[PDB]
RNA sequence: GUGUGAAUACAAACCAUGAAAGUGUGGCCUAUCGAUCCUUUAGUCCCUCGAAAUUUGAGGCUAGAGGUGCCAGAAAAGUUAC
RNA sequence: AUUAACGAGAUUCCCACUGUCCCUAUCUACUAUCUAGCGAAACCACAGCCAAGGGAACGGGCUUGGCAAAAUCAGCGGGGAA
RNA sequence: GCGAUGGCCAGAAAGUGGUGUUGACGCAAUGUGAUUUCUGCCCAGUGCUCUGAAUGUCAAAGUGAAGAAAUUCAACCAAGC
RNA sequence: GUCCCACCCAUACCCCGCCCUCAGGGUAGAAACGAUGCCCUGAGGAGUAGGCGGCCGUGGAGGUCAGUGACGAAGCCUAGGGCGUGAGCCCGGGUCGAACGGCCUCUAGUGCAGAUCUUGGUGGUAGUAGCAAAUACUUCAAUGAGAACUUGAAGGACCGAAGUGGGGAAAGGUUCCAUGUGAACAGCGGUUGGACAUGGGUUAGUCGAUCCUAAGCCAUAGGGAAGUUCCGUUUCAAAGGGGC
RNA sequence: UUAACUGAACGUGGGCAUUCGAAUGUAUCGACACUAGUGGGCCAUUUUUGGUAAGCAGAACUGGCGAUGCGGGAUGAACCG
RNA sequence: AGACUAAUCGAACCAUCUAGUAGCUGGUUACCGCCGAAGUUUCCCUCAGGAUAGCAGUGUCGACCUUCAGUUUUAUGAGGU
RNA sequence: CCGGGACCGAGGACCGCGCUCUGCAAGGAUGCUGGCGUAAUGGUCACCAGCGACCCGUCUUGAAACACGGACCAAGGAGUCAAGGUUUUGCGCGAGUGUUUGGGUGUAAAACCCGCACGCGUAAUGAAAGUGAACGUAGGUGAGAGCUUCGGCGCAUCAUCGACCGAUCCUGAUGUAUUCGGAUGGAUUUGAGUAGGAGCGUUAAGCCUUGGACCCGAAAGAUGGUGAACUAUGCUUGGAUAGG
RNA sequence: CCUAGUAACGGCGAGUGAAGCGGCAACAGCUCAAAUUUGAAAGCUGGCUUCGGCCCGCGUUGUAAUUUGGAGAGGAUGCUUUGGGCGAGGCUCCUUCUGAGUUCCCUGGAACGGGACGCCACAGAGGGUGAGAGCCCCGUAUAGUUGGAAGCCAAGCCUGUGUAAAGCUCCUUCGACGAGUCGAGUAGUUUGGGAAUGCUGCUCAAAAUGGGAGGUAAAUUUCUUCUAAAGCUAAAUACCGGCCAGAGACCGAUAGCGCACAAGUAGAGUGAUCGAAAGAUGAAAAGCACUUUGAAAAGAGGGUUAAAUAGCACGUGAAAUUGUUGAAAGGGAAGCGCUUGUGACCAGACUUGCGCCCGGCGGAUCAUCCGGUGUUCUCACCGGUGCACUCCGCCGGGCUCAGGCCA
């Protein structure tokens, strides 16, 4: 919508808000990233510290599928089971049955452990598991088993 | 010419991009054309389904390894197990792929069952009405409700494994002796040292002799 | 209140000197000097070559040197009276 | 370094000759000039009398004075920083 | 400067052209500028030109040695300088 | 030079009225209110470059005024009126002839004095500069609305055979001849014209082209070039015509 | 850290307002976000450098013109109100 | 003679690439209300130009925090005109 | 304590502070009287008079300038559009969020409906192999709006001392494929991290970049074509120039 | 669509930049060289022919059948499979036909406008007709209907048959597979391709479980995956240049293409090429008969028309500039600001309103009560009852209050 913009309010005022002494010429200072090392250095060092240089070794023909392993913390583990069944376990009505969670079927490969876990035994099947996550699931009565 | 705290721009607009711009104002017009072509094709194939039968296939990468999908055609070994001639398969709606192999036995068994029940559901009209043959339908059950999609009626039943399972307590297994985390570290370092360990053992045998 | 040069006070090691308290992180104080890319040497015994091993070769990580004197650092000779 | 002949080439002097000059005067033809018919262009912020002052340090316009009477024809080259 | 298997010159190339229906009293490239009388000294510098015993410098290919190989190191070495 | 009385006037200071901006308060057992409203109190106002807010106009789109109009819509002219601080809005009179507005949202090729700006039109200068090379015209009669530059006769002059004479090549293309004619053109006039309108006119065995070759150009045999095409003219070719 | 519960920093508990310990003002408190124009300057009192001097060149504190009319200096960007 | 090559020559004319680039000249369209500048610091083949800090506007949030100040008074330090 | 003159009249039931207290000069003007009821008061336009008043736009420390553009009038005429960022405003859903590449359907380029994948977000840190976030009621101390049983509990945010994950530098337990493994405890080090999630889609404005980029403007450079009717040089074939 | 502005390239400066996997649209597969028909070149161009065939030629330096790596060949073994001809009925193209007022009155030159009364509608899209028309006319909506031509698709029937040819299950053994090519060195170009991704020139020049690829050069030892140097083939995709059609929050004669018109035309240049200006009388020409002045162009009368203030210089007809008539000013510029005066012209406002008292005229109906209905449930309307000191309208007389302008 052009009916309300600052160009309509500039009618009748010479120079259209760009100044008299500085007249808004074509391209003062250069085009694009010109002057990175010569006259735009002061801007390119106060912000963007690190534009120039080489760091690290290079990799030819990287395939990102080799590096796919999404992770999930341990405090969100109970959120995988459906709500109706979930409330039964926390309320304490089963007392004799344990759930078996399959992380791969939900799209996870590594089980990290960050929060706390209630004292109910579970079984977790993961491709990878952290050292701290294995201890917390074990002290709750459960066990974690690798599945590949 | 940067002036403030900005993100460094990279806009690939220095060629003559204006000469190659592809606007899509014919999105609804093209859709009408395809629907006219589908129903025209379905009319030509009056009692036949529009599509063709496909097998079940697993994706080839470690990511996507879990899911399954439809393939291109049945291997020559799958057709032989179900007792279907190679030449007769393409002419009754079955798709054949001659450059695929059955490395495992799970995939071979799954596809054979998926192809065997299709043969039971097939109605085969005779070439000439006045003289039927042994393999033809005997005209008594030619009148029945039929399907035409064959992609929804024969799609993948479930692509992923069930989300979870529920088992009684005292049936939970015991883990690896060392533990799950340490079982991975040991298995990783064993492959790293497979070469160093092998030559040291071998040269010892020659050193003593 | 960015960089380079130079400077002050401690901490953790190893030493010199003196009977000892102490003093010493270059010249009694104020000047005496140098980025990115590339090359080269020192260091650990370390990481990668992406189908798997073993030795050559190559690439990385940390600290110095080769230089820009127009010294916050392009590679550069004249003439026009047509 | 000299050199006969030749030159719409540069330079100095002498004889003849003359309005170049002392020093200007007169005559003829075609215009300019007046009339009938035909009939353009450059240029133009608005415009058109001066003296001093101050001012972007040389005014047609501002300040203080001089002054100042319709409408017009033929000439002229001081000014309009024409 | 040149005796034709050649000198000067044109063309992207060609079983292609110009001088040339020509052959040194000829063709081609430069400086001075009728006749008369004359035209001195300098080869250090910058060019041009001549003679290869000299080994100094020295490319690709080829030859020799080391290595499991990629590769590295040695002699030899046209013209020009 | 020094001292003392009275008086004169700035958009400054004091008091009062009105406008806008900013700040602080009051208003529901609602007899209540464009609550974005109304009522009470105090202080302030200069401004280029620049920032933000509120409003007015133009061409189109959705909704709505059960809107105006051949008993006159839009447009244009008008030292005739009313409203707003202002851009602007509204009415009266004259001319004219078929479509056009108000209000809330949507949309953009949306507002001019300048750019030696673009296209078209018109002025002052101005009835002014000027229409002056090639020696030159005059009397009577006829035609006609009208005669210096149309026609006849008679005088006076010029070009003076390297001509203002008599015929051609290049180039032009009907300008050649007859009859007739309002405007336009012939930088004055015009009955006259190389102008305008209607008709007519160019005859070859002997004059030229046609035939032959010159400098030169282009096919063929062959060789180059990715190719449009370049070289080659007797060249490393099985190349022709005469009689019965 | 000291011969040393001797010190050193940070603390629990308790005591001290009857008056929170100079004047005046508070017509303007603290923090954050995004961005415009500008980066040729010039004049005056006091201090002051080069120059014979300049309506010349170069600086320090503050006030002005630029960006600003109004009343006085007849006139006059900067002087007085 | 830098002469001539269609009024064009110290490199002809016609179309296209082409709306060739410009730190440099010129222009940039209605009204009212409120706030209101800079020619200075550091770096750049930088000095007719840019980036950086300052001066400026708008949008707000934290409290109405009793905090603050281009100022005086009292006590106590530094300086070399 | 008594005279003389000028300018002004805001507000619109009662309420208040008071006094000289059957009332009043006390929170803002009323009373009496005359002429005329139309061009009389008032308004528009033209002219004379007193005072004031240099030509606009633009660059500039300084313009009325002897600085530049402009003779006059009418119509045209200059910050736009797309992709990608960023902060702020409105709206939907919220540990999630986004239907429209595509399919179903239709009164047919509209509207309505469906889901597998995928993008951004939910976890960081190293060049890399790799590893991967709770001692405590998710901590202690000083300020904090609001609430409160009056004792206290204390959101957002600011300062300060600690704890946990990755990297870097030390220490090297039990064990053992006797060279592998890396527990535990430290360090004036380091990160765009953890410490009771805040993001995703869309709307509107300012600003930034590349694109013709607010509009008009060079002296040049390149690709492919047309000219010897002028003039320059040469070739084949013709012509012309008194008398002393 | 996503991967992805990612791995990588780059005076590592300005800048540049793919692929595998994943979801969808659309789906379809095949024949040659290398074998001896060898118990029979079984194959083909051409010419003639009565239509049955004959003749010459091509070809053994290889024409048909058989085989193409998925295999296949050669053997075993029992079952199965295969030709011709009709054909309802349905779908595309052109062509015949399709509902309802010119009813009545007013304005007007002419109703298609205003008012009254009707009708049609699976048809109220659009245009014409003397001004805005669903019913005056062409068309528009719906399935049918008249007639005709040629190809497709296909329900289901009627008939031959194993000399031949084809498919499946097993096996000791056999199992031919593309050369100046692949690969290597060197040079130039190019790419995200980095001790060299593709391409081309020159030198060298292979092999049989061989050969290529596996994104860092080299040697030794394993592993995975395909089969190069010969060939064919629909759909999903691009495009408004050619022939047609339907549309728009597009422009409205200096705009929109250079061209709404006898526009790539007139005109300019030796040539390549450059390239405009220009739409509108009225519903209908009814485009001015006749008279008179003039040499003529034309004028003055008189006519056509709703209008000639529409006369082929034609709808509306603005500004710059000009003519006539009327008003005013002027001693080397004019214009303009503040404030009076003179002359000309002009908008408002005022011209009565309310209340009380007396008299007169005219009407039905004020308080009250009963029945019915509504509603905010206690306030009203309608019907009846009143019947003159009440209520309502008008006229005449008297009085109070207020109302325009300047003082
Ligand atoms: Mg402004
Ligand atoms: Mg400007
Ligand atoms: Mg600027
Ligand atoms: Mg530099
Ligand atoms: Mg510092
Ligand atoms: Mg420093
Ligand atoms: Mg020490
Ligand atoms: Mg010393
Ligand atoms: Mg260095
Ligand atoms: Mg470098
Ligand atoms: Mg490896
Ligand atoms: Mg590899
Ligand atoms: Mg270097
Ligand atoms: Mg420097
Ligand atoms: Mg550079
Ligand atoms: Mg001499
Ligand atoms: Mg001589
Ligand atoms: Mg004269
Ligand atoms: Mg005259
Ligand atoms: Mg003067
Ligand atoms: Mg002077
Ligand atoms: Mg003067
Ligand atoms: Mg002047
Ligand atoms: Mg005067
Ligand atoms: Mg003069
Ligand atoms: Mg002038
Ligand atoms: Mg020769
Ligand atoms: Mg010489
Ligand atoms: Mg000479
Ligand atoms: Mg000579
Ligand atoms: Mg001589
Ligand atoms: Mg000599
Ligand atoms: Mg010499
Ligand atoms: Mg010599
Ligand atoms: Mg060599
Ligand atoms: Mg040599
Ligand atoms: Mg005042
Ligand atoms: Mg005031
Ligand atoms: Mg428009
Ligand atoms: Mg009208
Ligand atoms: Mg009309
Ligand atoms: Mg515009
Ligand atoms: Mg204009
Ligand atoms: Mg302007
Ligand atoms: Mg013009
Ligand atoms: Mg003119
Ligand atoms: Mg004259
Ligand atoms: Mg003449
Ligand atoms: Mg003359
Ligand atoms: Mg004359
Ligand atoms: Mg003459
Ligand atoms: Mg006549
Ligand atoms: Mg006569
Ligand atoms: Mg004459
Ligand atoms: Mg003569
Ligand atoms: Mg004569
Ligand atoms: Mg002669
Ligand atoms: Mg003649
Ligand atoms: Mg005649
Ligand atoms: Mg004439
Ligand atoms: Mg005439
Ligand atoms: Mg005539
Ligand atoms: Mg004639
Ligand atoms: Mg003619
Ligand atoms: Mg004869
Ligand atoms: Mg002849
Ligand atoms: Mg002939
Ligand atoms: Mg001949
Ligand atoms: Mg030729
Ligand atoms: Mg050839
Ligand atoms: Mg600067
Ligand atoms: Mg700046
Ligand atoms: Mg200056
Ligand atoms: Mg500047
Ligand atoms: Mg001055
Ligand atoms: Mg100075
Ligand atoms: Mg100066
Ligand atoms: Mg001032
Ligand atoms: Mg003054
Ligand atoms: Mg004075
Ligand atoms: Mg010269
Ligand atoms: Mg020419
Ligand atoms: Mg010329
Ligand atoms: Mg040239
Ligand atoms: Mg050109
Ligand atoms: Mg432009
Ligand atoms: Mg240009
Ligand atoms: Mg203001
Ligand atoms: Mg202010
Ligand atoms: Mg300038
Ligand atoms: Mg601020
Ligand atoms: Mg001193
Ligand atoms: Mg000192
Ligand atoms: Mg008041
Ligand atoms: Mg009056
Ligand atoms: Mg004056
Ligand atoms: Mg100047
Ligand atoms: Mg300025
Ligand atoms: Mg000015
Ligand atoms: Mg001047
Ligand atoms: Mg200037
Ligand atoms: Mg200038
Ligand atoms: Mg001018
Ligand atoms: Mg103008
Ligand atoms: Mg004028
Ligand atoms: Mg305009
Ligand atoms: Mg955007
Ligand atoms: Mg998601
Ligand atoms: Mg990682
Ligand atoms: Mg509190
Ligand atoms: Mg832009
Ligand atoms: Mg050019
Ligand atoms: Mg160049
Ligand atoms: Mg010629
Ligand atoms: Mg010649
Ligand atoms: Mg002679
Ligand atoms: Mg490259
Ligand atoms: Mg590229
Ligand atoms: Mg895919
Ligand atoms: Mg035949
Ligand atoms: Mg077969
Ligand atoms: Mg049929
Ligand atoms: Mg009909
Ligand atoms: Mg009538
Ligand atoms: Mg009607
Ligand atoms: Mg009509
Ligand atoms: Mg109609
Ligand atoms: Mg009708
Ligand atoms: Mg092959
Ligand atoms: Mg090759
Ligand atoms: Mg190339
Ligand atoms: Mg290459
Ligand atoms: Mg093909
Ligand atoms: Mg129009
Ligand atoms: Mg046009
Ligand atoms: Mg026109
Ligand atoms: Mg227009
Ligand atoms: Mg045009
Ligand atoms: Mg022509
Ligand atoms: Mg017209
Ligand atoms: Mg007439
Ligand atoms: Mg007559
Ligand atoms: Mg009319
Ligand atoms: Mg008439
Ligand atoms: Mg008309
Ligand atoms: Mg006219
Ligand atoms: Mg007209
Ligand atoms: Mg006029
Ligand atoms: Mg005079
Ligand atoms: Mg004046
Ligand atoms: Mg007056
Ligand atoms: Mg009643």
């Amino acid at each position: 919508p052009t009916r309300f913009s600052k160009t309509r309010k500039h009618r009748g005022h010479v120079s259209a808000g760009k100044g008299r002494v500085g007249k808004h010429r074509k391209h003062p200072g250069g085009r694009g990233m010109a002057g990175g090392q010569h006259h735009h250095r002061t801007n390119l060092d106060k912000y963007h510290p690190g534009y120039f240089g080489k760091v690290g070794m290079r990799h030819f023909h990287l395939l990102r599928n080799h590096y796919w392993r999404p992770s999930i913390n341990i405090d969100k583990l109970w959120s995988l089971v459906p709500s109706d069944v979930r409330e039964q376990y926390l309320s304490g009505q089963k007392k004799d049955t344990a759930p078996v969670i399959d992380l791969l079927s939900h799209g996870y490969a590594k089980l990290l452990g960050k929060g706390r876990l209630p004292e109910i035994p579970v079984v977790v099947r993961a491709r990878y598991v952290s050292a701290e996550a294995e201890r917390k699931v074990k002290e709750a009565g459960g066990v974690v088993e690798l599945v590949a | 010419a940067i002036k403030h705290n900005q993100q460094i721009p990279n806009n690939h607009f220095r060629k003559h991009w204006q000469r190659r711009v592809r606007c899509h104002f014919d999105q609804p017009g093209k859709k009408v054309t395809r629907r006219l072509a589908r129903r025209a094709k379905a009319a030509a194939l009056a009692p036949r389904p529009v599509d063709k039968l496909r097998p079940i296939v697993r994706c080839p990468t470690v990511k996507y390894n879990r899911r399954t999908r439809l393939g291109r055609g049945f291997t020559l070994e799958e057709l032989k197990a179900a007792g279907i001639p190679r030449l007769l398969a393409p002419t009754i709606g079955i798709a054949v792929d001659h450059r695929r192999k059955n490395l495992s036995e799970e995939s071979l068994a799954a596809n054979v069952q998926r192809l065997k029940d299709y043969k039971a559901r097939l109605i085969l009209f005779p070439r000439k009405s006045n003289k039927p043959k042994k393999a033809d339908t005997p005209k008594d059950q030619q009148t029945a409700e039929t399907t035409t999609s064959l992609r929804t009626s024969f799609g993948v039943e479930q692509p992923l494994a069930p989300g979870f399972t529920e088992i009684s307590k005292s049936e939970i297994p015991a883990g690896i002796e060392g533990g799950a985390y340490r079982a991975l570290r040991k298995a990783r370092s064993d492959a790293r040292l497979v070469g160093v360990r092998e030559k040291r053992a071998k040269e010892k045998a020659e050193a003593e002799a």
